[PDB]
């Protein structure tokens, strides 16, 4: 089989900059005046889609910012200047020789400014609280960087183990995250206190904010 | 003025896809040197299917370059199905191959709209006058315009079409004009202007008649 | 222009069998080009499994020949996966793509959203749907955040639309986190006009295939 | 592929009879911009000094860098047959290349001019094309405009054709030119002038032609 | 003054891999067939060392790795293998005109294989409690990759707010991180309490570990 | 060898006056190449700053040029950076680097280790030096864990060493935290044999040159 290695593992770069993609080969795959290296990008939640193939020949459709280069065993995707809709992982592709094979993908990560989440909480809905377990939600929506702090406080007592949280990925137009943090508790504790408080620290805040509600109201 | 060896792919002419019912398309080689080794010129359909005999041909040219051109005949449903075909260009003086392609072509369709004029008597040209046609408001650009008199068409060296050019709408339009002698308008003073393209319908034409003397 | 659609994904036990079928529309896969199955398993990069060519030749990746066979139906404008002995390592996201031709060799320049294949000795179980309430001053920005709660659902994926599609902007689902109990849960919350909230009605519709679920619970202020 | 190429053109009988203006322009293509600014120089035959051209550079949707200097030139200077020539060098090529231009010789010929508009039919009420076919003139350099109301339209209201050869010995271009219902209300009357060396007085013929004869 | 853009702004990537990093200056630093573009490597806690002078030549005993590329308004620098000592942020720096002008960086991270913490702590000295504040210490030692999660729970009451948290660079010979967490309490709040815990969250435990002690042991 | 050592920084209060200097050994600083001075502000890039060639001739940067004066001391082999009207925006760390001459043009091949400027109104204030000690909760399988906590100075920075210098490795000294107290905190630790505990002996030499403050603490087990 032929191996295919891809390099960096992750970069992030700012929007107009140039990013570089290098894919190395364990065998040749030239054949007949031209190098069978395909590259594809893939954004979240889609599949694969085709962006060059046998090495510089650009897919119909592609933005002409997305160009390739390179023979033998040596071969550069190069993004002329980055966009925020470029968030996606890149993969190499050989169609030289059977099994065909990919290379384990390029991370590339959108650098933008930094921008502080704004912080929601949402009570258990009444039809949840007939159910048996009680979800208090908080969600921090919008920020920048990734690197973000969720504390619960029930009667300002704090919590562990008994939430969980979620982050989406990078926005494809404005390139910011937003995360979901859900406390789980059980009707009894729930209905036992009355304060709830969600307390956020992220590098865009120059004070940890709090976001809470009282029971009942 | 370096010569720069560039290649070229055509789509088929709208007559030969719709009328003759024999599209083909052709690979244009430009500023060859003559001394130097020949190219290699081959074929390839995204299909995978199996491209048929191309024919081959080449030309000496007054500014002292190479001209090889190559053209494949293709499936008239195949082309219009939307297949893509290639040509790829090697010589061994050339750093890198080239490879060109060629495709249906997409967007929206617009029949092509048609006028003749006929030009009034100059000072001099008793025994001449010259036919002109309008075609305009088509799209995609790919058009092909013929002249026939009394019920016959004329062979395509005696007019000359202009190449497609954007309307200040959103379709293209082209002039064609064909000299005419006395000896033919007297015989019979019809002149058509007929042109093939795909959003004409049906059978993908248009035509109108013009008369020197009306 | 062509287009693939798969389906037959799911849920499967350890050991059982895998059908998928890929429905080819816009152009027929006897007329030309390759066809293809690619999978994807979680958090890891794409493996090349099976293809079939329009004239019927196939091939197959060492790494799960024998257990695994690509046919089609040409009437149907179809072509399968079939896979036996399956085991946790073959959970995946499976694609099909047709293969375009250049000089003796294919590349991918048509693929499918794709499929995912989930093998685990767990049951099916449809999610519960929970209002996420909008609250009074929830923003300075005049603008009111809410969403749905999506709980307790097995295996995925879950699809989650705002007023059957016709809000889509602002919108964030978030991906699944398994939950200790063995279950997956996810939020799906918007942003909306604060104004809106007396005049407009906003219903989160719920689609969870595995279990045939769907569900369509009004979001209300409080 | 990228070819680097150098052009060099005549004044627009427009610009040299009427305007009294004439200017040439040096025109490069296909540069890399990275690689650093072309030097474009500018010399006469006679040996006299050459005005302050105006040079100007431009990126391309292809990545590539089009650099232009346009020389305004002596009319007379011009018309008795003075040769202008302009040389592009640049560090990489490193060859320099070069472009002549100069009065045009051979036999001259007066344009044609016949003026057509489009008939009436639904969908066109508001808009008429005008069309107009000017042949049998040479040399190939000329200039088409159109007037209305004896005020001369813009440019790029209208197409013109680049000069092709009759079957005779002169050359042929067509024009086309849209107007509204507006325009031939205020006034049924619209000139296409040609400016051509030939055209006896003034380097000047036209024709007109009305929507609603 | 010429303006330097660099990018990735961040990368990471595996040993053995290529590194490649972009350079653009706002206006040609071309002179008499040379340009006038200088690399330099800055390793954490030391000064800039000079890898390149005048876009493409090595500066002597630099290891032969390292190669540089470009002119004009465009400059590259490749790391052909990289290894782990190098890891630095990277500069572009223009001498051409008066004032001299650096870029702003290009962080090279290692990817390599994940390694689990091991995780120590520390009570407070008895000299410490006689100033009258209280410092817990838990150390987290070499690890990968960097992001780590770490709890403080005094008798099993969860901590916020009196922690703090600092991380080493990458290691330059086995590229892993170490981080610490400084619990501070005051003398009165310490001794009123027995137990002191340390859990820790990475994704090389399978599950989280968690040290601890008790006062008076 | 060239060899820079720079010296003069440490807290400096804001308007106040600023003198570095690079002692410069191994060569002569008016033999030849020019002699620079270079700052980096915290978190970000680096900054020509001033320079003087072997005869005297002398450059700025205009960005921070008028209060500042670069000049030298042959008797000394050593050169100079004055600054005056300091701001908050001067607080960096100053390297001294030779520049090397190619054709017209310097590239900077030598430089010294750098040393902090602090610009602030605070005052200055010694570490205080607590042992890390060994313990069975500080002991995995054959390595054994002990440091150095370094608490409560001010300005930066504080040098670490073990042992005089004999000990290196398998050391982390972290990077110092701004305490709420707006003053600067920070450990150092070494991992080490278990058995080594009972016969080695761990010493951590802490320098605060700011406050002249020298600290040799042992760590001893348990
Ligand atoms: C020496 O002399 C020979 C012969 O005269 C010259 O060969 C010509 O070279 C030019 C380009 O160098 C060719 O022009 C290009 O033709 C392409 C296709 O042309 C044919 O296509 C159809 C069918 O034949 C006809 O409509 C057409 O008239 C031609 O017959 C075009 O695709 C090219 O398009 C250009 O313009 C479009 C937009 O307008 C751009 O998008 C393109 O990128 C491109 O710029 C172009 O027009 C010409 O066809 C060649 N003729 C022959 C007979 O080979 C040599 O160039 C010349 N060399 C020197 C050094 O003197
Ligand atoms: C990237 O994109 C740019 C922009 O389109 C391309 O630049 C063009 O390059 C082509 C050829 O490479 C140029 O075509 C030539 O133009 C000459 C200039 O004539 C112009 O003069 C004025 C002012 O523009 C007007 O009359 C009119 O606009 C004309 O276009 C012509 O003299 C050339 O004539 C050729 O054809 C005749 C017959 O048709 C032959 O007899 C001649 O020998 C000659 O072959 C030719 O038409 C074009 O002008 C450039 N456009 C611009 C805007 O600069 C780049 O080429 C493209 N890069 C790549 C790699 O394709």
């Amino acid at each position: 089989d032929i191996q295919l290695t891809q390099s960096p593992s992750s970069l992030s770069a700012s929007v107009g900059d140039r990013v570089t993609i290098t894919c190395r080969a364990s065998q040749s795959v030239d054949y007949d005046g031209d190098s069978y290296m395909n590259w594809y990008q893939q954004k979240p939640g889609k599949a694969p889609k085709l962006l060059i193939y046998a090495a510089s020949y650009l897919e119909s459709g592609v933005p002409s910012r997305f160009s390739g280069s390179g023979s033998g065993t040596d071969f550069t995707l190069t993004i002329s200047s980055l966009q925020p809709e470029d968030f996606a992982t890149y993969y190499c592709q050989q169609s030289h020789e059977d099994p065909y094979t990919f290379g384990q993908g390029t991370k590339v990560e959108i650098k933008r400014t930094v921008a502080a989440p704004s912080v929601f909480i949402f009570p258990p809905s009444d039809e949840q609280l007939k159910s048996g377990t009680a979800s208090v939600v908080c969600l921090l929506n919008n920020f920048y960087p990734r690197e973000a702090k969720v504390q619960w406080k029930v009667d300002n007592a704090l919590q562990s183990g008994n939430s969980q949280e979620s982050v989406t990925e990078q926005d494809s137009k404005d390139s910011t995250y937003s995360l979901s943090s859900t406390l789980t508790l059980s009707k009894a504790d729930y209905e036992k206190h009355k304060v709830y408080a969600c307390e956020v620290t992220h590098q865009g805040l120059s004070s940890p904010v709090t976001k809470s509600f009282n029971r009942g109201e | 003025n370096p010569r720069c060896v560039s290649a070229y792919l055509s789509r088929p002419s709208p007559f030969d896809l719709f009328i003759r019912k024999s599209p083909t398309i052709t690979c244009l080689v430009v500023d060859l040197a003559p001394s130097k080794g020949t190219v290699n010129l081959t074929w390839s359909r995204a299909s995978g299917k199996p491209v048929n005999h191309s024919t081959r041909k080449e030309e000496k040219q007054r500014n002292g370059t190479l001209t090889v051109t190559s053209t494949l005949p293709v499936g008239t449903r195949d082309w219009i199905e939307g297949e893509t075909y290639q040509c790829r260009v090697t010589h061994p003086h050339l750093p890198r191959a080239l490879m060109r392609s060629t495709t249906k072509t997409s967007g929206p369709r617009a029949a092509p709209e048609v006028y003749a004029f006929a030009t009034p008597e100059w000072p001099g040209s008793r025994d001449k006058r010259t036919l002109a046609c309008l075609i305009q408001n088509f799209m995609p650009e790919d058009i092909s315009v013929q002249w026939l008199h009394n019920e016959v068409q004329l062979p395509d060296a005696r007019h000359s079409t202009t190449q497609p050019r954007k309307t200040k709408g959103s379709g293209f339009f082209v002039f064609s004009r064909l000299e005419v002698t006395r000896a033919e308008w007297e015989q019979k003073d019809e002149f058509i202007c007929r042109a093939v393209h795909e959003a004409a319908s049906p059978s993908q034409t248009v035509q109108r008649a013009v008369s020197v003397n009306p | 222009e062509v287009q693939l659609v798969e389906s037959g994904g799911g849920l499967v036990q350890p050991g059982g069998s895998l059908r998928l079928s890929c429905a080819v529309s816009g152009y027929s896969i006897t007329s030309g080009y390759s066809w293809n199955w690619i999978r994807q398993a979680p958090g890891k990069g794409l493996e090349w499994v099976a293809s079939i060519t329009y004239d019927g030749s196939t091939n197959y990746n060492p790494s799960v020949k024998g257990r695994i066979t690509i046919s089609r139906d040409d009437s149907k404008n179809t072509f399968y996966l079939q896979m036996n002995s399956l085991r946790a390592e073959d959970t995946a996201v499976y694609y099909c793509a047709r293969g375009s031709h250049y000089f003796g060799h294919w590349h991918f320049a048509v693929w499918g959203q794709g499929t995912l294949v989930t093998v685990s000795s767990a049951s099916t179980k449809g999610p519960s749907v929970f209002p996420l309430a909008p609250s009074s001053k929830s923003t300075s920005g005049g603008t009111a955040a809410l969403g749905c709660l999506v709980k307790d659902y097995f295996p995925e994926p879950v699809t989650v639309s705002w007023n059957s599609g016709a809000l889509t902007s602002g919108v964030h689902t978030f991906p699944a986190v398994l939950q200790s109990s063995g279950l997956y849960s996810l939020s799906s919350v918007v942003t909306v006009p604060s104004s809106s909230l007396g005049t407009q009605t906003y219903i989160c519709n719920v689609n969870h295939k595995p279990s045939n679920t769907k569900v369509d619970k009004k979001v209300e202020p409080k």
